[PDB]
DNA sequence: TCATGAATGACTATGCACGT
DNA sequence: TCATGAATGACTATGCACGT
């Protein structure tokens, strides 16, 4: 068991469960995404930790530097862990680690960020399944007289639609299917059924499968040298659609 | 280089200071119950055409809007302006529907002007209803490429519904919002005893509007203070929020909180018991755990002690926190250019002057383009009886100012008219089109009779503002949320 | 929950970021030299009318505007943007009007967005001519509400006149600017010689590029780095400001730096120069002081000691500060959805290709409306042919259908030309305007003949392209700034 | 007596002059952060300097001493003067001879200057005494004719009289672009200033007078004292005869 | 001493590539 | 380490009147 703040990050909306196995942190892009989030949580089992800018890249951040970014010691405070060789698994203070992002490609880059700092300085957290991804809705159909529905996608949209129109529901071609650009721009209650309530969120676990392999794409991608960067884009965003067929 | 003297600049730079801030930023007109700031971007949402029949605009646009065509000022506390007039926690009846994060009760933020969208709501929309049928004075903006409304319409007693607060120079204003339904009763009230003294008039509208009307529920205490308001324009309201005691299984009593009085912070209160239980000023409580959420809404729990009574507990937040507070009443609006300090029925009363003001000038505007469309119709008629030689009028003459200038002769008829025919299509020489100018004529004639009439008769004009707002209550009317009891 | 393995997450997110960046951010189309914030703002200015047939809109509006409905993000880097391409110390040929604080050349910041008024400049209308003609494809917004160009007309060579440089992800480009006149001169070569290889191109293009023309005036040292960028796409181009030696009256002689290399910061580098004394490693500087005004321009004094050579002072200077300085050219540019590193003649063909494409894309446009106007007009002439006839028609029929049909019956006629005859006017019934109706047809006829020809003759197209660069060189281009010396 | 600028102990906000003789130097304290900006680019280094003030000064007359000297923008001014306040004061230590205040022609402008003219008055009252404080009035419009020069006008009546003239003189203007109208300083560019507030030839200055200082006493504390009441009064009684003070 | 709310924006930190 | 230039806003302090 552990306190909850009622010593810890000033950003932090710390939960009010003190059970860790409990608990969750959701990592958030922006203060308007977090602002909201704070506000649709479940504020018994779920922490909000808003983070502002571009996190500093660990891989390429002199250790010292990163020790004296804001937003890193936040994420290592709010955790409860230390890092590196003083990691402490038992002192993990949440045992879920939500990253939630926007579905632009700057949330991808962000993820990548998170990803890096947890993989370099906090892996266990990675390897026992404690980080997990939120995905955000794309779209919001407003029916005229039934309730609203959220997709995750351009084909669940299509495919919302057209089941609703076959049913003999109708749209207005004005208000019609609210597009989301980002989490900012949701309100709290959006959040909530779409990222927070556990019975509808769509959250994915980051697995880790071959440390070596990771090791080195993480150190291709993030690292200082460019040329091998350069030539590993070039290489393979000819195929990124492919990855999961 | 000119000498001036410190006396004559100080007087005269914080006079108009002073007299500007009074007039023209800080305090509302009786007659909409808006600020400069609120009634141009309102105005400048109607003119964007960011209407509920249309989706959300982003909101930056509508500050943009209002920046650059009526206010001269900062695009950040314009933003401020217009995400206050869209929180239902601020504003009884919120004039701005708000798309995304525009904050809470508490200390969290509204999102920055990116993230929100913003477009007028249903009740905005009758505050600028036939805004365009010169129902208000229009001013050139402040630079005169433009106009802009020095009023608006307000069909709905805004200042009372939403209330106003402002910190001018020498003085303030603090007007509580109220109750749409019961507003409307003392409006009906007022114009059915149009003839009614002020000694009457205030007897029969204190007895409808039973008091102020709260976004935040909550309660009223005792009924002096309003009487005051209403009767001196000063007056001290006791307010309360709820509370409700509840047993736990183990027999532990705790006290849940749900509503606040008007314009309490939520985390502030919290706060403000959290430290006045660390440093020992409200024993008895055990525990203070806020369970709110957007489902549940406000859910303060305040475990006590097994030694402790509910009811003393509850009487020390009373006394020691804005549980219980005060809501100074001070009934102050720019009445004719001029701040004025005003009884309720003086408030109704000049609110009442408003709308016939905006029903008499739009029965005149609509008598005004009824004649208009009637003589030229007129002309056209003339031309149908003569459309032989019309026709050949025209053709037989070599330029159009030729066909024109003949018109008038042939038919006697003036340039605007003959100016009618000569921009008619050949469409409407068909027969049932013929008709339909005939039919037109007629219909407009009937039309401008009935314009005549009420602006002949002040009983009809009377009865257009009670059932045109009759119409805007059933529509948008609600319930009361401010429960008023007794001591 | 769905399992996701780190590293399928990190190489989609990643490359699906980099991708963006490259092609979507921070890299220049070739055919207009802009990024997506660039075309955004400017087709955001241009459909609200921020042009220079009317005054300066509040800057905001544009922001607001690009923001709403082109480009989904922050007012504060958006309005950056703008100001960046109203700055003449950043721009060689500003797209923007700026009216009021822009900044300086130094660390003297813009003023915010509510005190700066905007409007297009002449250039940036060049930039946007005849977009309205179907010149360029059209793409629907971030939301689907509106469309938006995915390139802009850019009547004149804006990627090599104005330059562009941006750092995306695993690349990065640095073009600089170039004299327009210089440019034209190289577009007037390639289509005179449209069928020369790309060894000839280059040849004859570098010949009349001398180098780049930067906005801040200057020197260019040496011809081997500008010759490498241009073979190469990569080049080091040594840049120097100028220095003027002036000697006092029995005082001491002093170094007056009057110009500096393109995107020296003038506070920082007499900041530089004076911590580099301090310290001590600029001997032979006895003081350093800021003349510079609003109307003298940059005015550095360098008082010398009077035991120091004033050559050898500037020498220490070119070594230690940025009086002297290298523009590390690097000549990449999104073409076709791809990164590219470009010689001088390859940015120089797929400007011209552009430039033709517009022009052959806008004579279709031309052609089918005016193919659409000359129908229409045919109509007419029929009509007015039988005009006795036509008004006897639509007299007895019972609606305008009857009257339509049966003008189709009487003069052979489409169902949009009977329309046009019914939707016409008693005013073109007049002589003249009668007249008018049949000139007006003979005039598209000829029009339409003229834009066949265009159609069928690369020779007329590429003549088009020469004769409509050349009118706007002539209004718009100026002299050259930077001045090209030898070792 | 000559004092050293700074040049890479003074406020941070200051753009100091290079002259080091008071008697020929000056120090514009100007309205918000984008007028100083344009200031600093438009003035003369060489005998103006420019503080920027930014937001509303804090009242002297309200405050407590101690929250005075602790507000930034206070210190700013104080320093830069060099003067001390109060008793400590030493008109010898004036590192300008002519203290500009610049604000904006909008009331707000007219509320600085008042709360500015508060702070010298209370803490520096010589430099009134001594006529080291001016007022410089900001242009309202600038005529852009379509082939002879811009002229500026600093009041309504300027503009109409020097459109009328023009136009007489068979001048042109625009109706699109035409008469600019400056709504506060941060609207103006470098150049504008120069030529119109800063340029020492051209510029409009209004030296301050201190005639009756025990009735400058009174006034100062009634505007801006704590006693709302005496202020409320002072302001229905006097607010109606304001136009009419130097008829 | 704190809240009100309509007025008077600079500073703060990162990603990213490249050259000093 | 620093500049470049588009990308990802909260915090900071006064005026002003009034009531706890
Ligand atoms: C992402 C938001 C919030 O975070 C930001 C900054 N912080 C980053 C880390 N913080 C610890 C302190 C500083 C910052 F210095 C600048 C900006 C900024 O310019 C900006 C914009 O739209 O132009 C938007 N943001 C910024
Ligand atoms: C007048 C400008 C510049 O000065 C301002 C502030 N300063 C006050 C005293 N300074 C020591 C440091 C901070 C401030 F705290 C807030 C604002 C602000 O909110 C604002 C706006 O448009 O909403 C405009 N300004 C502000
Ligand atoms: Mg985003
Ligand atoms: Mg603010
Ligand atoms: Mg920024
Ligand atoms: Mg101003």
């Amino acid at each position: 068991a552990l306190v909850r703040r009622k010593g810890l990050p000033g950003k932090l909306a710390d939960c009010r469960s003190t059970d860790p196995r409990k608990s969750e942190l959701y990592v958030v892009e922006g203060d308007s995404a977090g602002g909201s989030a704070k506000s649709g949580r479940d504020s018994m089992f779920q922490a909000i930790l808003p983070l502002r800018g571009k996190i500093i890249n660990v891989e390429k951040a002199r250790i010292d530097r990163v020790l004296k970014n804001t937003e890193v010691q936040a994420i290592i405070t709010a955790l409860g862990t230390g890092i590196h060789d003083e990691f402490d698994i038992g002192k993990l203070r949440y045992h879920k680690i939500v990253l939630m992002a926007d579905a632009d490609v700057d949330g991808q880059h962000i993820s990548t960020l998170l990803l890096t700092l947890l993989f370099r300085f906090m892996r266990p957290l990675i390897e026992n399944g404690h980080v997990f991804l939120a995905q955000p809705p794309l779209y919001k159909l407003k029916w005229q007289r039934s309730d609203p529905e959220f997709a995750y996608s351009d084909r669940e949209r299509d495919g919302l639609l057209e089941a609703g129109l076959k049913a003999g529901k109708k749209i207005n071609k004005e208000d019609g299917i609210q597009r989301y650009k980002g989490l900012g721009e949701m309100d709290a209650k959006e959040l909530w059924e779409t990222t927070m309530d556990p019975s509808v969120r769509v959250l994915r676990q980051v697995t880790l499968d071959d440390a070596a392999a990771a090791d080195e794409l993480f150190s291709i991608l993030m690292g200082e040298d460019v040329d091998a960067r350069r030539s590993f884009i070039t290489r393979n965003a000819k195929d990124v659609r492919f990855l999961d067929v | 280089i000119e000498p001036v003297d410190i006396e004559q600049e100080m007087q005269r730079s914080y006079i108009d200071y002073a007299m500007s801030v009074i007039v023209g930023r800080a305090l509302p007109e009786v007659r909409d119950g808006l600020k400069p700031v609120h009634r141009r971007v309102l105005y400048a949402m109607f003119d964007s055409g960011f209407r509920p029949d249309r989706s959300h605009a982003k909101s930056a646009r509508s500050v943009a809007e209002t920046m650059g065509n009526y206010h001269p000022h900062g695009d950040a506390s314009i933003y401020d302006s217009l995400v206050r007039m869209a929180q239902p926690w601020s504003l009884r009846y919120p004039l701005v529907d708000g798309q995304g994060n525009f904050g809470s009760p508490g200390n969290d933020p509204p999102a920055a002007m990116r993230y929100t969208e913003a477009r007028l709501t249903p009740l905005a929309m009758e505050m600028l209803r036939e805004i365009d049928e010169e129902t208000v004075d229009f001013i050139p903006n402040y630079d005169g490429r433009v106009q802009e409304p020095t009023v608006l319409p307000s069909r709905f007693p805004n200042l009372l519904a939403n209330g106003s607060g402002g910190i001018a120079v020498g003085m303030a204003t603090n007007i509580p919002p109220h109750n749409l339904r019961e507003l409307a009763d003392a409006v009906f009230w007022a114009l059915e005893n149009h003839d009614a003294d002020e000694e009457e008039t205030l007897a029969a509208v204190m007895g409808r509007v039973k008091g102020p009307d709260f976004p935040t529920a909550g309660l009223i205490v005792g009924s002096q203070g309003t009487a005051d308001a209403y009767k001196t324009g000063r007056g001290s309201i006791r307010m309360r929020g709820v509370v409700e005691v509840e047993e736990d299984s183990r027999g532990r009593t705790s006290l849940v909180i749900t509503e606040l009085p008007y314009q309490v912070n939520h985390d502030n209160f919290i706060t403000s018991i959290a430290e006045q239980v660390r440093d020992g000023k409200l024993a008895g409580i055990s525990n203070i755990e806020d369970q709110s959420s957007d489902r549940v809404g406000l859910r303060i729990v305040i475990e006590i002690k097994r030694d402790a009574v509910a009811k003393v507990v509850i009487n020390n937040l009373y006394k020691h926190t804005q549980l219980q507070t005060s809501f100074g009443a001070n009934m102050l609006a720019i009445v004719d250019g001029v701040p004025r300090t005003l009884r309720l029925d003086q408030l109704i009363r000049y609110y009442v002057d408003h709308q016939l003001d905006v029903i008499v000038r739009r029965t005149t505007y609509r008598l005004r383009k009824a004649n208009e469309r009637a003589h030229i119709l007129r002309g056209l008629v003339k031309a149908l009886d003569a459309l032989d030689e019309v026709i050949a009028l025209i053709r037989a003459s070599e330029t159009v100012d030729i066909a024109r200038a003949g018109l008038i002769e042939l038919l006697d008829i003036d340039e605007i008219q003959a100016q009618a025919i000569l921009d008619m299509q050949l469409r409407r020489l068909a027969a049932l089109e013929r008709q339909r100018i005939i039919d037109d004529l007629a219909k407009i004639e009937a039309e401008i009779a009935d314009l005549e009439d009420i602006l002949a008769k002040p009983e009809r004009q009377r009865g257009i503002v009670r059932d045109e707002l009759a119409e805007i209550v059933d529509r948008h009317g609600d319930d009361r949320r401010t429960r008023i009891i007794a001591i």
